């Protein structure tokens, strides 16, 4: 059934599972036409498919050409997402295929269920947590590869960099979610925190800066303050 | 006009014949039902006064044999049986008529209700849904589960309706996932009509039989099957014009006949609102939409 605050710890067990977030698949800018009507222009998007135990991210880039001449794009986007996730599963060796796929939005359930009929033993689950994977395009290297794509492409990342050498997947996921929750609430301030100190760099093969354990504690705390700050600015508390 | 005699009525019971019903008191001198129209299937059904649990009954066609009812005190129910000795049967019936111990099938001449509810229902098809090949008539009751219900337990007492499942490989062509899920025409027209039912008459017959078992016995799996068969048509963008017009008539008479006080349990809100207001056929069921809006506007 649904993953929630009671059973979220199943994320860090040894049954392979993937999260699928479709919130950045169909992206548009809305603008005025010369006649003063409104129109959309699509921009490149991505499926965010993540193993929370290992950090492996399967970033499928959605090039704007997939929308050409299609109608009802917001509906199509969910079915395209499910088509690509099914193709990914089929591409993986049997022992790497997931036992469960958790979708972050319930509107993905039927599209993914239908595309996965050939995989009756893979459980398709919703979740009651309102997670922040929409902010994935606030990670500079992920946004850069999406915008630069000129054709459909799959790019593989580890979204935890090398953190699992020092912390557990529970703690690593805790660190990733906190970072994403803050880029989503105040991207400018969040990125200021992450790069304020020019002596801490991002390795070429990494997504986040190379903080020591003690600096991550400081960073974590500054992210805990920002979220709360913005919460007060929003609600006036 | 045919007759179904009763040996006796040893326990108090409400007896139905098609859409009619009457109460018989314990050991009342009741010996059956006469003047039954030839040309239709019929159903004779029972609810005991002392245990309204288990409505049960028998589907039959008097053209296929001489049938009568006899109470069994061991199994505790009214059983249908076939009499093979034709002169024994005629002599039993004629005697019971001369003593006027029979109720008359009370059909109004203007009235086409039963025809309209059973237009496509055939005994031969009923006997394939309800498997008991040594009898010419078919027993159904409130508790019997369907093949599909058993998949999700005694197979000999099951209703073998055609399984319909919108998220199934049968329903969804590889490579047309979105197309086939959002527009079920290929599942309706190729898989079900051309492949399984062979023609729309047989599809309508099973739909009508499922409705009647839902209404007369409160059979829950039959209600599921009736709604699934409606939904499969309404969710198809491409449906022969003759089937849509006939479906509108079929449903009209079903909604008209439904007890006003059973609507809460025999009508699925989601299916009906989707079918009448959201589906491809939202504008093709004028008679059914009009009676539903005037008779059950709460559900909508
Ligand atoms: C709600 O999903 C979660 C959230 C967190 N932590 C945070 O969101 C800290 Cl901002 C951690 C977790 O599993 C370790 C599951």
């Amino acid at each position: 059934g649904a993953m929630n605050s009671s059973n979220y710890a199943e994320l860090f067990n040894n049954d392979i599972k993937l999260f699928v977030d479709d919130t950045n698949v169909y992206r548009v800018t809305v603008h005025k036409t010369f006649e003063g009507n409104v129109a959309t222009k699509a921009i490149n998007g991505c499926i965010f498919t993540l193993n929370p135990k290992t950090g492996h991210l399967f970033l499928k880039i959605i090039h704007t050409s997939v929308w050409a001449g299609q109608k009802r794009l917001s509906q199509l986007a969910k079915w395209k997402t499910a088509e690509e996730v099914s193709a990914l599963v089929r591409s993986l060796p049997k022992e790497e295929q997931p036992k469960q796929i958790i979708v972050t939005r319930k509107a993905m359930l039927d599209p993914l269920e239908v595309h996965m009929l050939d995989f009756p033993n893979i459980a398709i689950r919703p979740t009651e947590l309102r997670l922040p994977f929409s902010a994935a395009m606030s990670i500079d290297k992920l946004s850069d590869v999406v915008m630069k794509a000129t054709e459909p492409q799959m790019v593989l990342f580890n979204i935890y960099d090398d953190w699992l050498d020092r912390i557990s997947s529970y703690t690593a996921f805790s660190r990733l979610t906190l970072l994403l929750r803050a880029l989503k609430t105040n991207e400018e301030s969040a990125k200021m925190i992450l790069l304020s100190d020019p002596t801490i760099t991002i390795k070429s093969y990494h997504l986040w800066p190379s903080f020591t354990d003690e600096q991550w504690i400081t960073i974590e705390s500054q992210m805990r303050d920002l979220i709360l700050t913005e919460y007060g600015r929003k609600y006036n508390v | 006009m045919n007759t179904v005699p009763f040996t006796s009525a040893p326990i108090e019971v409400t007896i139905g014949i098609d859409q009619y019903s009457f109460n018989v008191k314990e050991n009342q001198p009741f010996h059956g039902i006469k003047d039954i129209p030839i040309g239709h299937v019929h159903v004779i059904h029972f609810q005991h006064a002392d245990n309204s649990s288990m409505r049960y009954g028998y589907w039959f066609d008097c053209r296929m044999g001489n049938f009568y009812i006899q109470y069994d005190p061991k199994d505790g129910l009214y059983k249908m049986m076939e009499e093979r000795d034709g002169a024994k049967f005629e002599n039993i019936v004629h005697n019971f008529k001369e003593r006027q111990m029979m109720v008359s099938y009370p059909k109004i001449d203007e009235d086409d209700t039963w025809y309209n509810l059973t237009e496509f229902v055939q005994m031969d098809k009923i006997r394939k849904i309800v498997r008991k090949d040594e009898n010419q008539f078919s027993y159904v009751d409130s508790s019997m589960t369907t093949v599909q219900e058993n998949e999700l337990s005694d197979p000999a007492h099951s209703l073998n309706y055609t399984v319909i499942n919108f998220k199934s490989r049968e329903a969804i062509r590889p490579g047309h996932e979105m197309e086939d899920f959002l527009d079920k025409s290929y599942y309706l027209n190729t898989v079900m009509l051309q492949g399984i039912f062979k023609n729309s008459s047989n599809y309508f017959g099973e739909l009508q039989f499922a409705f009647l078992n839902a209404m007369f016995f409160g059979n829950y799996g039959s209600s599921l099957q009736w709604h699934a068969m409606i939904e499969l048509i309404c969710s198809s963008a491409t449906v022969p014009k003759h089937m849509l017009d006939k479906l509108d008539e079929i449903l009209y008479y079903q909604i008209k006949t439904l007890p006003e006080q059973y609507s809460d349990i025999l009508l699925n809100e989601r299916v009906w609102n989707i079918c009448l207001y959201s589906s491809f056929q939202k504008n093709s069921l004028h008679n059914t939409e009009k009676i539903m809006e005037n008779k059950y506007p709460e559900l909508l």
